[PDB]
C-alpha cells in the first residue's frame, strides 16, 4: 500500500521537472552550448538550494516559536 | 535539535515510552503505554473535541476518556495509535524530525516475526527514517549491566521473560515467557480489595492501586508466618491517603499481592513461581556453567523499584539450589531506563553505522530483509 | 516632553489632521479655540466610539495636569493617541515574525536576556537598570526567562 | 513620565532591528554567493574532445537529477514543517482565546441610557 | 433596530423573560413571567377592555386582573399566551422583527422533548424567524462563569436544576430536578404568616412577600439556636413597611422559610436538603474529579441576589465531604442576567452561523431535524 504510489510519483515529478537530451546525436557545439547550459542549471539550482536551506532553517525558528507558543499555554 | 545527526534512541517497553537523542545519558520524553479517546460524542464547541490524547495529557484526561492499551502483552491492537503516539512523541515531546535522524528501537522478547515485518513496513512507508535497527531488551539490560554472563528477568507491565545469557551470546533454548505482569498484580489486588470493600472497575482507580503497589507493598519473608502476625498489626499495618482525602488501611494485602507471581495457584496458573522459571531455565542448559548463572542473575524493569524482590529471590534459588557457592543479586538504581542507554550504548561506538538498515535495502528486498539483516 | 512626539510618532497624517479640524467642529467665533473638557466626550461620538462613565471620567482625568480646567492641542494629541489601540491601522505581525527572528541571534527560538541588552546597546544608549527592568515587566508575566513571539507582539503593540 | 523612555527606548529598537534585518539579508546573500562559487566551479570545456564532452553532459544530467531529488527531500520537509506549523498555530489561537476571550467586549456601554425615558 | 442583521438573544427563564439583541451586554426588555387577564366582562367603554395584559402593565393593574403563570415548573399551559407575550416582547417592548434576526433561545434543563417539538412548531409557522438555535441554560451560566470545570445549581421560579460539567461535558447522568423553587418559598411564608395572624391568598400580597424575601430574608447559620435566641430579639427581629403603610414585623421567620429547601421535612419532600443533591450528584460520578467539583461550584438564578446561600453551602459540604482541600463557591453579581450573557457570548464567535437551524430545514424535515440538529 502507497510502496509504489511515493516513489513512482517522486520519479514521476523528476521527470517532469528534469529535461532528457538525446545526447548521442548532439554536435560538437552542441555539447559546447549544452555543457554550458547544463553548468549554468546546476548553478541556479544550488543557489536557490541555499536559498531552500536558509529557508528551512528560519521555518525551524517558527516551529520554535509556535511550539513555545504551544507549551506556555498550559 | 542538535546540530549533528547523531541517532534516535527510543525503548518502545510494554509499558513505558521513553525516547531520546543517542549520546544522552537518559531519555527526555517518557510516558506511559495508556491511550485516551472521548468517552462521548461532540456537540460542544470552542475547545477540545480531539480523538487521541496521549502522555500526561490523557494521564490528567484521565476521567474523561476511555483508557485503552495500543499493546498488551505484545500483542498490537491498532497500529494507527503507534503512528500518532510516535508523531506525539517526535515532534509534541523530542521536538525532532525522523527525516534526519536513523532509529535504534528496543522490542519485547520474542515478539513475533510477522509483527516486526507489520511494524518495519508501517514504519518505512509512513515515516522517513533514514536508517533502522530494532533489538531484544535483553541484550539491552545487559549491556546497561556491562557483564556478558548472567540471566536477565526482564519484568514489563504484559509479559515477564527469562532469558540466560553466557558469556554474550543468546539461549533461546532456555528462554521463556510468563503471562504474569503488572496485569496480574493490578488485578489480583483489585479483588482483594473488593474483598476489603471498595470495589471499582474503572482504569483511574488502576493506576491509584498501581501507585500503592509502587509505595506501600511489602514482599513477604514468610508468607502464612506473616498474615498470622498480620491479624491484628496495629503497626504493621499501612494506609495510604488517596488523592479524594480518604484513608484506605491495607495489611496483609501489602505483601500477599506480589506473592501471586511467586504462587500462580492463587488465581489458578499452571506454572509456578517466577524463581521456578529461572530455575528451570538454568538446568536447561549444561550443567557446568550452572553455577556462574545462580551467581549473575541481574532483573529489570520498572517494577524492581519494588522492595522484596532481591531477597526473596536469594533465598528461594538457595533453597532450590546447592548452597555452595554464594548467589548474589546486582540491580543498579533507576534501571527502567537503563534499556535506553544501552540503547545510547549502541549509538556510542563507530561499527554501529556498519549495520543500519538503510531505506534502499527494504525498497530493494521489501520487509523480507530484516530477516537476514537483523539476525 | 518625549511623550507629545512618541504621540505624533505613533499616529498617522490623516488621522489627526481630520482629528484636529473635527474638533474645530465646537469653535464658531470669539472663543478662546480651546473648548471645556466635558465637551471632548461630544466629539467623540463623532468618532464613532460609544465610551462610558468610568473610562470618560478616567480620560478626563487623563488632561489637564496642571489644573486649568481646559485642554491644550498636545495634551490633546496625547489623549487622542491614548484613546482608540488601533495604531498603525492594526500593526502587522508577519514581518514581525522576521523581527523575531531578528532579536534571536543563536537560533534557539526566543529572545536572551543578553541578546537584548546588545540589541539595547546597539542603538546608542547604555544600558541602565531601569530600562531592562522596566522592559521586563511590560514583556513577562511569569518569570519565564525569556521572550517569545506572544509577548514580543504584546510588547511593541502598535509601535512602528 | 516613564512611558515616554520606554515608549522611545522600544521604537529605538525595533528601528536598529530593522538595521539588523538588513545587514543579516545581506550576510545571507553574500554566504549564498560564496557557496554558489564553492559547489559549482567554472566551466570546463575549452579544449576537450567532442566524446569527452558526451560523457560530461551524460555526468550533468545525472548531477542535476540528484540534485533535484535532494532538493525534492529538503521542500518535502520543509512542507512536513508548515503542515505541523499551522495546526500548531490554531492550537495557539485557541489556547489563547482560553485566557483572553471572555475580556474583551462592550464594558456598561449599554448601560449609559436615558434612565427617566421609562 | 440595528443596520445589522444581528441576531436576537432571548432567556425565557422559569420566572422572568430576558430579551434584546446580540452584542449587547444586558438585556433589553425584562419582565417577569405573570400574565393578567380581566377578571370580569366587559360593559363600560371608552378606554381599555383588552384581554391580555403582560409586562409592567399587568404589574400595576395586578389588582384586576386575574394572575395566571403561562408555565409553572416548564410545564405549558397556552401556547396562545406565549405567542401573545413574544409578540409584546418583540414589537412593544424590543421594537423588532424577528424576519430580519435569528433567534437564541434559553430553555429550562430537560425540558420536555415533546415541548421543544411543539413550540419549535407553533413558531416557525406563527413567526418568521430565519434561524433558530436553542440551549440548556446551564452551559449558558457556565459560559458566563468561563470555566467549563463546575456543578451548576439553577434555583429558577419554578425547578432548581443541579447539573455536573467537566471541562465543559455535560453529566446528564448526574443531573437532578428538585421542584422546591420560589413558589414554593412564597407558599411556607404564607403559611407562617398566616401563623402570625395575617392570612392572603391573591396573587399581590405573592409578590409583596416575595419582595419581603428579596429584602429581609436571612440564611440561618445554625437553625433551632437562632430561634432560640430570636425568641424577643428585638434587635435582630426586623420589620417591613407594606405599601398600604401598616408595619409588619417578622422575626425567626426571615431565616426559616430559605432553610425549608435545606430541610424540606418542614412541608413534607422525601428528598432532603440541595446540599444533599448536590452530594448525591457529585458522588455519581467517578471518584477523582469529585475535588474539583467542590472547588468549583456555580450557583446561579435570581434567588442567588439573597444573602446566606454561599456560606451554608460550603459549611454543609465540608461538613458532608472531607476537609482536606478548600471549597470556594463563585458567584458575579447580578448573574440572573448571565444567561443571556452568555446567549451574546454564543453569537461572537463567526462559527456559531454554522448551525443555525434555517427555515428550510424545518420545512424539509419537519420539527423532528431538531432532534438531529441540536443534539
Ligand atoms: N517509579 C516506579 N516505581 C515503581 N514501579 C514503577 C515505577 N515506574 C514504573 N513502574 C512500574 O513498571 C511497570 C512498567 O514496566 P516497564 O518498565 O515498562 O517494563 P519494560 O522494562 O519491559 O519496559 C508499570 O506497570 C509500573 O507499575
Ligand atoms: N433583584 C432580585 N433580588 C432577589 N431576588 C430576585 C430578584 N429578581 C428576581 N428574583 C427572584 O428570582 C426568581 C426568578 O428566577 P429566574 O432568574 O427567572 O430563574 P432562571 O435563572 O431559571 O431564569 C423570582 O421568583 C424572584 O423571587
Ligand atoms: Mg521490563
Ligand atoms: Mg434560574
Amino acid at each position: 500500500g502507497k510502496r509504489q504510489t511515493e516513489r513512482e510519483k517522486k520519479k514521476k515529478i523528476l521527470a517532469e521537472r528534469r529535461k532528457v537530451l538525446a545526447i548521442d546525436h548532439l554536435n560538437e557545439d552542441q555539447l559546447r552550448e549544452k555543457a554550458k547550459e547544463l553548468w549554468q542549471s546546476i548553478y541556479n539550482l544550488e543557489a536557490e538550494k541555499f536559498d531552500l536551506q536558509e529557508k528551512f532553517k528560519q521555518q525551524k525558528y517558527e516551529i520554535n516559536v509556535l511550539r513555545n507558543r504551544i507549551n506556555d499555554n498550559q | 535539535d542538535e546540530d549533528e545527526t547523531t541517532a534516535l534512541v527510543c525503548d518502545n517497553g510494554s509499558g513505558l515510552v521513553k525516547a531520546g537523542f543517542a549520546g544522552d545519558d537518559a531519555p527526555r520524553a517518557v510516558f506511559p503505554s495508556i491511550v485516551g479517546r472521548p468517552r462521548h460524542q461532540g456537540v460542544m464547541v470552542g475547545m477540545g473535541q480531539k480523538d487521541s490524547y496521549v502522555g500526561d495529557e490523557a494521564q490528567s484526561k484521565r476521567g474523561i476518556l476511555t483508557l485503552k492499551y495500543p499493546i498488551e502483552h505484545g500483542i498490537i491492537t491498532n497500529w494507527d495509535d503507534m503512528e500518532k503516539i510516535w508523531h506525539h512523541t517526535f515532534y509534541n515531546e523530542l521536538r525532532v524530525a525522523p527525516e534526519e535522524h536513523p532509529t535504534l528501537l528496543t522490542e519485547a522478547p520474542l515478539n513475533p516475526k510477522a509483527n516486526r515485518e507489520k511494524m518495519t513496513q508501517i514504519m518505512f512507508e509512513t515515516f522517513n527514517v533514514p536508517a533502522m535497527y530494532v533489538a531484544i531488551q535483553a541484550v539491552l539490560s545487559l549491556y546497561a549491566s556491562g557483564r556478558t554472563t548472567g540471566i536477565v528477568l526482564d519484568s514489563g507491565d504484559g509479559v515477564t521473560h527469562n532469558v540466560p545469557i553466557y558469556e554474550g551470546y543468546a539461549l533461546p533454548h532456555a528462554i521463556m515467557r510468563l503471562d504474569l505482569a503488572g496485569r496480574d498484580l493490578t488485578d489480583y489486588l483489585m479483588k482483594i480489595l473488593t474483598e476489603r470493600g471498595y470495589s471499582f472497575v474503572t482504569t483511574a482507580e488502576r493506576e491509584i492501586v498501581r501507585d500503592i503497589k509502587e509505595k506501600l507493598c511489602y514482599v513477604a519473608l514468610d508468607f502464612e508466618n506473616e498474615m498470622a502476625t498480620a491479624a491484628s498489626s496495629s503497626s504493621l499495618e499501612k494506609s495510604y491517603e488517596l488523592p479524594d482525602g480518604q484513608v484506605i488501611t491495607i495489611g496483609n494485602e501489602r505483601f500477599r499481592c506480589p506473592e501471586t507471581l511467586f504462587q500462580p495457584s492463587f488465581i489458578g496458573m499452571e506454572s509456578a513461581g517466577i524463581h521456578e522459571t529461572t530455575y528451570n531455565s538454568i538446568m536447561k542448559c549444561d550443567i557446568d556453567i550452572r553455577k556462574d548463572l545462580y551467581a549473575n542473575n541481574v532483573m529489570s524493569g520498572g517494577t524492581t523499584m519494588y522492595p522484596g524482590i532481591a531477597d526473596r529471590m536469594q533465598k528461594e534459588i538457595t533453597a532450590l539450589a546447592p548452597s555452595t557457592m554464594k548467589i548474589k543479586i546486582i540491580a543498579p538504581p533507576e534501571r527502567k531506563y537503563s534499556v535506553w542507554i544501552g540503547g545510547s550504548i549502541l549509538a556510542s561506538l563507530s561499527t554501529f553505522q556498519q549495520m543500519w538498515i538503510t531505506k534502499q535495502e527494504y525498497d530493494e528486498a521489501g520487509p523480507s530483509i530484516v530477516h537476514r539483516k537483523c539476525f | 516632553d518625549d511623550i507629545y512626539k512618541a504621540a505624533v510618532e505613533q499616529l498617522t497624517e490623516e488621522q489627526k489632521n481630520e482629528f484636529k479640524a473635527a474638533f474645530d467642529i465646537f469653535v464658531l467665533g470669539a472663543e478662546d479655540g480651546c473648548i471645556s473638557t466635558k465637551e471632548l466626550g461630544k466629539v467623540m461620538r463623532m468618532l464613532g466610539q460609544n465610551p462610558t462613565p468610568e473610562e470618560l471620567q478616567e480620560m478626563i482625568d487623563e488632561v489637564d495636569e496642571d489644573g486649568s480646567g481646559t485642554v491644550d492641542f498636545d495634551e490633546f494629541l496625547v489623549m487622542m493617541v491614548r484613546c482608540m489601540k488601533d495604531d498603525s491601522k492594526g500593526k502587522s505581525e508577519e514581518e514581525l515574525s522576521d523581527l523575531f527572528r531578528m532579536f534571536d541571534k543563536n537560533a534557539d527560538g526566543y529572545i536572551d536576556l543578553d541578546e537584548l541588552k546588545i540589541m539595547l546597546q546597539a542603538t546608542g544608549e547604555t544600558i541602565t537598570e531601569d530600562d531592562i527592568e522596566e522592559l521586563m515587566k511590560d514583556g513577562d508575566k511569569n518569570n519565564d526567562g525569556r521572550i517569545d513571539y506572544d509577548e514580543f507582539l504584546e510588547f511593541m503593540k502598535g509601535v512602528e | 513620565i516613564s512611558a515616554s523612555r520606554k515608549l522611545q527606548l522600544k521604537t529605538l529598537l525595533l528601528q536598529i532591528a530593522k538595521q539588523e534585518l538588513e545587514r543579516e539579508a545581506e550576510e545571507r546573500r553574500g554566504e549564498k554567493g560564496r557557496a554558489l562559487s564553492t559547489r559549482c566551479q567554472p566551466l570546463e570545456l575549452a579544449g576537450l574532445g567532442f566524446a569527452e564532452l558526451q560523457d560530461l553532459c551524460r555526468q550533468l544530467h545525472a548531477r542535476v537529477d540528484k540534485v533535484d531529488e535532494e532538493r525534492y527531500d529538503i521542500e518535502a520537509k520543509v512542507t512536513k514543517n508548515i503542515t505541523e506549523i499551522a495546526d500548531l498555530t490554531q492550537k495557539i489561537f485557541d489556547l489563547r482565546g482560553k485566557f483572553k476571550r471572555p475580556t474583551l467586549r462592550r464594558v456598561r456601554i449599554s448601560a449609559d441610557a436615558m434612565m427617566q425615558a421609562l
